[PDB]
């Protein structure tokens, strides 16, 4: 809302904000960072019509309409994201692999994600529209699920060797378990 | 009075008329005489659709009786120019203009309904006044009638000969029939 | 005037036209003579309602004294292609394209009331001009006839000979008389 | 232009037309001539009004100069097809349709105001064409004539005779003299 | 096009089209022709007023070069029925149907203005057809006639036969002259 | 197309066309020939600026070129009944039951512009049929004209007699023409 | 159909029809033939304006083909009495009464497109019944003809004399040739 | 009727028809034959643009048939004085007016459909009265036709005599052959 | 309200809830379930139509809506339980004919209870939408208040032996009473 | 909110403002100053239609909508402040350039910019929307930022005397550490 604005504008010039008891909360140490997705609409979309017009200057253009000049004037510098490249993107997968291979390597399973399975795991959970929130999501319900359940039970409590794979037929992900 | 369906969105309920509600599902109707008025209507519609994804196919319904062939121009213009492919569902009475539109569609992408009835037939055009003023409309319109039936060819693939054959004279096509001549790809399975 | 109605939803109260909410309950209504205008609003309320839910059965009314064959085609061939049921109920009286759409419902779901009047006949039409186009002209509409009753015998299972001698002129089918003619079955008042 | 009225609700205050408002307390008006489109708004506010409470009864004030028989009829219809029970008060005038659909409403519940004047005749059609045409359109012509006939006796309880002979030529039953008739069972003044 | 007006409440503002704003204050607007529609409206507004408050009174201010006979009982009789006493002013103008309204109000809550006028007549019609069918419609003629008469001796207070043989033609009574005939009790001047 | 304005008010905001953001200020505008149903909008605007202020004046910008004389009488009953003084102005032309209007505002409060024309003459009718029907209708206009001279004579303050010879013609007075004439008190170029 | 247009007041959104957009901005626009309704639409558009702010000045666009002569005064007369400035912008075309609104705007602040054109021409209008009220109409229109003179020679600033002999007959005036002749001030190329 | 295409916003969303948002998007629409009505709406529109971005170029589609030449001159010379360059797009059809308007683009920014057509003539106005009165409205017309020939020549490029003999008698100029006459750069295919 | 959603949504993202007082609560061991009685009204809801034979069998559609998708994202799964069968229901009344036995127990008063009786308690006692919650009120006042009449004053004050029967024709429950 | 300016009222003329328990205080000696930019967005606001019109007057129209005439009666004087123009902003740029040498005469470093610095910094962040705020990034941009990393590792962090320096082929600014 536009009350929530007004108190920050007075927290980017002076740094202080008071309370209802009268206590001056002095936190100029504190970084202020804010997050966003205002002008991202408008890079994505072109401009409607047979020509296409610059569209450069629409994104700031967006964010001068909805943010005030005084607040806007406060911001030390405006961060412009850029949307991922088909190779960082591949890159996430092993971030998020990492975690499960050492969160069970110490347990000790071993775990061979193939680069199949990797591969099939960004697009699906790797929306343009969401982002890579449902990755977390997908690597859940895909590898988190079936795992856990022998965890407990089977020859998946010791041993490890699991080695996942896909199925060109199917295009599902297939499912490893060894002594 | 159109009906004013309601639709489920997380932000909140939402009031729109029964074509707006299908216009987010890039399904735009066509009906009546093609008029310059509705042609523009057709066309913004387009081009809103295009911005909002440009590789989702359009559907493009079409039960028009026929119109002025110039304003027709300005859809089947604006349907090659638009990257999405606009499929065309032919499902009433399609006259040349209507059909025309019909033909324009994406290779792969046109259908018509099973008891959907086109007839193809030259434009007809008329005028009056002075021999020299007659002259100059009466050229006109034989270029006209040469640039619909050469585009008609290469849209629906059928040798000119053939296509400027059977326009001379008024023809009516069922269905069944049209997928023979090349005017439609195939019917709907379900 | 439309009345206006309040529907108690679990978010609140919402307003919308009398229309509006029996569309909302696929309840479509068809009234008056059948043109290509009010046949895409039939249409796309059969469009919109399955994709809100395909599962479900839709409904139609049908108190129309008549209409055009290529209007009324239109929302033939939507029920068609489509999953959900269209039940047919003939409200007051059907008519030539009335009763076609009356008994294109799914076997079994078209139902009827009592004081119902139904009245089938061949389609009416003429052209004027040229001989040539008149032979033309003349010999389509004789095609859709015969389609007419070759569509019309399957949804009734009445032999093609026998159908078609009936529809040759004006015949007047009571609630009664047309459950057994095989048009329509009887409404459970129950 | 229909006014505008406002609803004291416990929620809040809601603005509503003054048919709307009416409407909301089971309430409908036929007003105007017969037609397909009139007659066809009358069952959508018929149906909504089942749904909503079935054991309450419907009212109707029927105040019209006649129309259409064909789209008259699917009124009929609808009325006895909804449990609640369709009240029917004349208001002003009843024709022929207005007073079939006069009828039609439940019995004990049908009124008439002092001054209302009701009116009933025969179906009025024409037709041209070549002679074997009308032979076969003017069978349907003397079917829904006589058909009538017994579905006015049915509410009304008048013999056949009684009805085809009034119902043959124009007819004007006064507000009295309709409770003796037997279309109505008495006039609405106090309760 | 008809103005918007803000009403202020203690629940906040309101804005209601001038003859609603009208409407709340349990003021009717009786203007031209009298019809089955217009009519409609009028009923529908006195019911709304009852059922909010049947003890006050409401006021109908009528303005109308007459109409449909039909039409105008249909007012008249939900004004007696009604409980609330339907006060009535002659606004410019009254006439056939339009001045019985005005005298149908309830004694004691009758008004005209000091340069209104009022007209009555008898019922205009006529029917074209066979002799027989005339003779029923003729009928009628005379059975609205006397009935009419009826109604407005028992509010004027007037004999019965001063009335038809007054009204067998057109009678132009300025706004003094009205309360002599008794058609209203006074002149509103001021209250 | 009726342009939209905002009101700028310290709760908030508040959307009104053209005309209804005037009558917020007393403002009625009187544009058009003269009727039933557009007498109403006049009616109900003075009722409504009455109940929000008893004694402020009212203003009327007469710019019509006459019309119904018995329906614009409702009009000047209420300018003369309301305690307000209903201050009147003259834009372009004024004629029969136009003009009536423009001099009924209070003394003092009249205006017309330099450049407002005004018209003024008898009123102008027709009624044929039987030689008795056309002599009662001839009386009434025949009156109606009495009373139009008298009544305009005490707001001008010519004699009866002075105004029923100008009225048998049209007569054009131009804006110093009507000011002498006593039909409004001074012009508006300075005030 | 009217498109509709966003406004980022400071307070927030505000969705404004192109109009009501222009009209905020003093910009005000006169088409189509000049009429009594539309006329009044204008110069409720124009007192709107004085009080919202007077030191700034109107901006008035004529695009029209010529009307009603009586409507066109009252224009002209409100925009002498507003203290605000009402620049005119002939777009297109201007005919008699919208050059003489045109000419009418104040000194430095008309303006003229180069491609545009004028014209002025003699009042026309007709009567038709007896010759005394012939007569009386005649000079009417003749009385007309020297005001609109009188009053276009003060603002273009020739003779009364040249005036008449030129508008005996329409005279097509474009964007330079207006300039010489007094009715507008500059062309609006390029300020 | 006209479709509603919603946008989403931070705040929340926002219903716009399909003519307004693509008027967001800077694109104007020219439909249907010229008028002094039509026009302003589009002259507005465009004033409305060079406020909220006077850098961003306008795209004004033509798909009119042809109409007045009056009202075509408020939008031409709007184009021109306006800062933004506006981007002329052919659809359909362009007659004389039409293309009038297309070819007074920017230089570089005209564009025609491959299949559009665009047509050009003389006027065919014309004028019937008094001889003395021909000649004065006879002269106009032929500086209006040598105005804009003069205007076109600048556009196009070419000589006045050779529109001249162009104009003399009607034309019809293909999509391909506009280039070769120099009214645009090339058609629109790529961007 | 909406404000509570919210607060679900904090322990369902960091698993902390702070307190005002200062207190740190964890919820890592705490399991949460939470249970929404939607989508009966719109099932049981009557149709506009002229039938009335529509039915929705939708109702996980209206479990989406009423909840934000923010939420839905949180949970993992959600639980659908089936509208229960007749012959379910029959088990459910022999549970409260058992406490009313063990009851009786202590004043030396049995309790026989025939399989047609069972059968009018079952459809009585079950509704659609409240499911078994008046089976609790039904089986009491149809068997434990006529008890208490004649336990009070009759042939059953001692002895017992109690017996219960139904007539075909009125299907009414008649109890009769042995010293 | 509007109604909070109601307090100021005896302040301005009666010079008192009670509190909850009666104590009166005295604002003779206090100079009250308010701080508002109602009328900016009024006076930027771009016209629309062919002769541009004068927004300057809509400034103090938009003031008295704001605050009531009571309270601006009361006020001794409304200061209009206007756009800083180009020669302020020389001016400004020696300011920050001062308050810089001061942060660092603390550490022991001394910083020398050119004229010509300060005449092509100044008109990369002349911005009259914004006033002089944006002299303060422009300035933390381009000196503190390539100051931040030798102050802390680096020639810079015992010894300073920094020399900043444009060249003009390049049109970009250079920086010498001499430690």
């Amino acid at each position: 809302h536009p009350d929530v604005f007004n108190i920050l504008l007075q927290v980017m010039d002076n740094g202080t904000l008071t309370d209802n008891n009268g206590r001056k909360a002095d936190f100029r140490n504190v970084v202020l960072v804010m997050t966003t997705n205002a002008g991202v609409r408008e890079t994505e979309r072109k401009s409607i019509g047979l020509i296409h017009q610059d569209n450069s200057t629409d994104a700031m253009e967006e964010i001068k309409k909805i943010f005030t000049p005084e607040f806007r004037n406060r911001l030390d510098n405006i961060i412009w994201f850029d949307h991922l490249s088909t190779d960082v993107i591949h890159q996430v997968v092993d971030k998020f692999i990492v975690e499960l291979q050492v969160q069970l390597d110490q347990k000790g399973v071993s775990l061979e994600v193939s680069q199949e399975a990797r591969n099939w795991l960004a697009e699906k959970g790797y929306d343009r529209a969401m982002g890579a929130r449902p990755m977390a999501r997908v690597i859940q319900d895909n590898l988190k699920k079936p795992l856990a359940n022998e965890l407990l039970f089977g020859s998946l409590v010791d041993g490890g060797q699991v080695t996942v794979a896909l199925d060109k037929e199917k295009n599902e992900l297939t499912y490893g378990f060894q002594s | 009075l159109v009906p004013m369906v309601i639709e489920q969105t997380s932000r909140g309920e939402r009031s729109f008329d029964i074509y707006s509600r299908l216009l987010k599902e890039r399904v735009i109707f066509l009906t009546g005489q093609v008029e310059d008025h509705m042609a523009n209507l057709i066309v913004a519609q387009m081009l809103f659709l295009e911005a909002e994804n440009p590789e989702k196919d359009i559907y493009l319904y079409i039960n028009s009786p026929g119109g002025v062939i110039t304003a027709g121009m300005s859809i089947y213009d604006t349907m090659q120019f638009i990257k999405p492919d606009v499929s065309t569902i032919c499902m009433g009475q399609a006259a040349s203009m209507g059909a025309f539109l019909l033909t324009a569609g994406a290779k792969g992408k046109r259908f018509c309904l099973p008891n959907s009835r086109v007839m193809i037939h030259q434009p007809l055009g008329g005028y009056q006044g002075q021999a020299t003023d007659i002259e100059i409309h009466a050229r006109e319109i034989l270029k006209v009638k040469g640039r619909m039936n050469e585009l008609m060819a290469l849209h629906t693939g059928q040798s000119l000969e053939q296509i400027e054959r059977d326009t001379e004279r008024d023809r009516f096509l069922s269905a069944p029939e049209a997928v023979e001549y090349g005017l439609v790809d195939s019917i709907l399975t379900h």
